[PDB]
């Protein structure tokens, strides 16, 4: 080989708090993502990922290294305007154009909660998939499950969310890295 | 029957999310399924063992 | 009882006790007021002088 | 038998998060019936079931494959107009006309409950009957207990109800199931 | 008497209903009735075994 | 087992028992009803004439 | 043993002790103070010299 | 043991289990899949056929 | 599988913190880290053993 | 010790040594910092590589 490194002679507890050797534990760790104005909120779904502009959450960040995922991912949400609200599931076939139905109908799971008392809402969400595997941003499955909420009398908001991945999550096929930017933006 | 409670007051906080910023402990939220408990082991579909 | 039985802290079990039955009619009976007595749980210590009785 | 058949081989925890073999599971779960405008609010009894329309409870909907229930049943209600209110039961014969009389009168099992406090009133009807068996919609009980709720005042309000089967609960005989709409409904 | 307390302030989350969406474990709501706990065994008047 | 089920304090567990299985068909079976049968408590009680029957 | 006393969670029982009562008139009596006492608790920290005390 | 870890109630501990690591470069290594794998719990229900599983 | 909750209502106080002009027991707040118990040893690279 | 010292509850026990004080003056005297020390306990897990570090 003809090394001159010697190896390290250093004691972990003496200059920082903690020290990690995975990515995953970043990735438990929720961040935000972009405000939803408006009435029809549309949340990622499990599939996740593929968002434009720059701004965006550090599971997202990660998430281009790798080509598999699977498993069930967590959100945190916060409403401007105080007042309770509802969580349900859904799909593109499970709508409907009766224009008397709402979302309730379909008896899909669902949560309850008065934001005045509990303003952060908790929900995760789980992972119904025909396979064990998911390329990212697959289209094969059209049908996946997708999250919608609502308050009662339908409306205007805007939600602060933020993303996690669930314990239950993982990636898998490690492609070579994205173009990224790093420093702050120079010149105006 | 209805006989007298004792106990003791006890002191609490009002914080709905304690820390969801740390990368360990407790996920709180509520799954939407049927079963309070979802799970699927990850480490079987894997292409490789480490 | 009522000490355990708050700690414990479930409604139900409110402190076992078997009464002595009497008077069968027909399967059924009258309890004895002598045997559905209670312990009352602080007489014993003011008979026996604990120090919390003077505050100290 | 001259059967093709090989049985399968496939594992269990690699692609759903649980699994379930029985239809209880699926009626312990709550669901939203209708929701109750005005005063004179009617709540279904324990006899349950036999609604109109086309929105019903998954309970209700798991309930015209059978022909007899026993046991308790639950409920959830949700108040538009925050304030206390309390809960009272009821039935043909113990009602009155006095004209100061009022539903409180008769010592019925009673519960009160602000609901700036807990916005979820959660109650639980028991299970009195002579029969050890009640035939779905029976009305050879005329006088069964039927639940009633009355805000203080006498104001008008609405309520978000929704139901679900006791811990107690059960149907049998089974009956052949009825004709049943699947799709969204076609056109306008 | 009146002796000090200690114990530890404890944080907590006002969440009414946690999950009523699940198939399983406690109702949580106030029988209309005189005993805490009604019950009847189902599993008695069936008409067959299974 | 209600009292030990909200003892205990956790969701999940809701007092074990194992059912006897028939008419299995393809590895796949309906339970007995007569296994299913849990406990309910209060009639033990009722029968031994505990005194908290009697408010006592 | 206000720390077992808070940790025990019940009003009622607040540290048992028997106090040693004389000068008894007609049945009553007058406790001792050299009784009465109760332990306090944080000096035997101070002066065994428990690493607490430093904030470490 | 997400029950026992609900149960005791302190976040740090979370469940405990010690990895096989492999491919060590200098006092580093990768743990293999086979062994951070942790138990799941229901499913030994459903294979067992607990009651709670038909709501009885 | 929904069985009835027994327990007991008990009573509780909101203050948000207890004690903080106490020199002893309990931060309370939630440290801005990875790891909910960061730490490292002062007593290493003290000047003297005192 | 802070893993206990959360779970048991109380403030003032927090978790106990016994320092071995010096350069005594008058009764009085200075503690080693040696032995001031406490378990930090995340350092273990680190070293001897437990699944939850990987999330797992």
């Amino acid at each position: 080989g003809m090394d001159y490194a010697k190896s390290d002679s250093s004691s972990l507890v003496t200059t920082m708090g903690e020290q990690f050797r995975s990515l995953r534990m970043l990735t438990r760790r929720s961040s935000p993502t972009d405000v939803l104005t408006g009435t029809s909120v549309t949340l990622p779904g499990i599939t996740i990922g593929t968002d434009s502009s720059l701004r965006q959450s550090v599971l997202n960040i990660i998430s281009y290294m790798y080509r598999f995922t699977k498993g069930s991912i967590s959100y945190k949400i916060i409403p401007k305007i105080k007042g309770d609200l509802y969580i349900t599931t859904s799909s593109a076939d499970n709508i409907e154009l009766n224009s008397n139905a709402y979302s309730f109908d379909v008896n899909r799971a669902l949560h309850y909660q008065n934001t005045a008392l509990n303003p952060v809402v908790q929900v995760s969400l789980p992972y119904y998939c025909p396979s064990e595997n998911l390329v990212i941003d697959s289209t094969s499955f059209p049908n996946l499950s997708n999250l919608v909420l609502t308050n009662l009398e339908r409306s205007s908001n805007t939600y602060t969310v933020l993303v996690s991945a669930g314990d239950d999550h993982t990636f898998s096929q490690l492609a070579g890295c994205p173009a990224f930017t790093i420093g702050p933006s120079r010149s105006a | 029957s209805k006989d007298r409670d004792l106990s003791k007051v006890s002191p609490y906080e009002n914080i709905p999310a304690k820390g969801f910023t740390h990368g360990v402990g407790f996920d709180y939220g509520v799954p939407l399924s049927l079963f309070p408990d979802n799970a699927i082991d990850p480490t079987i579909a894997n292409p490789e063992s480490i | 009882d009522d000490a355990t039985a708050s700690q414990r802290g479930i409604v139900t079990q409110v402190a076992d006790t078997v009464s002595s039955i009497s008077n069968v009619v027909d399967g059924l009976g009258v309890p004895l007021l002598s045997s559905i007595s209670k312990p009352i749980g602080w007489v014993s210590n003011v008979v026996s002088n604990v120090a919390s009785i003077f505050g100290f």
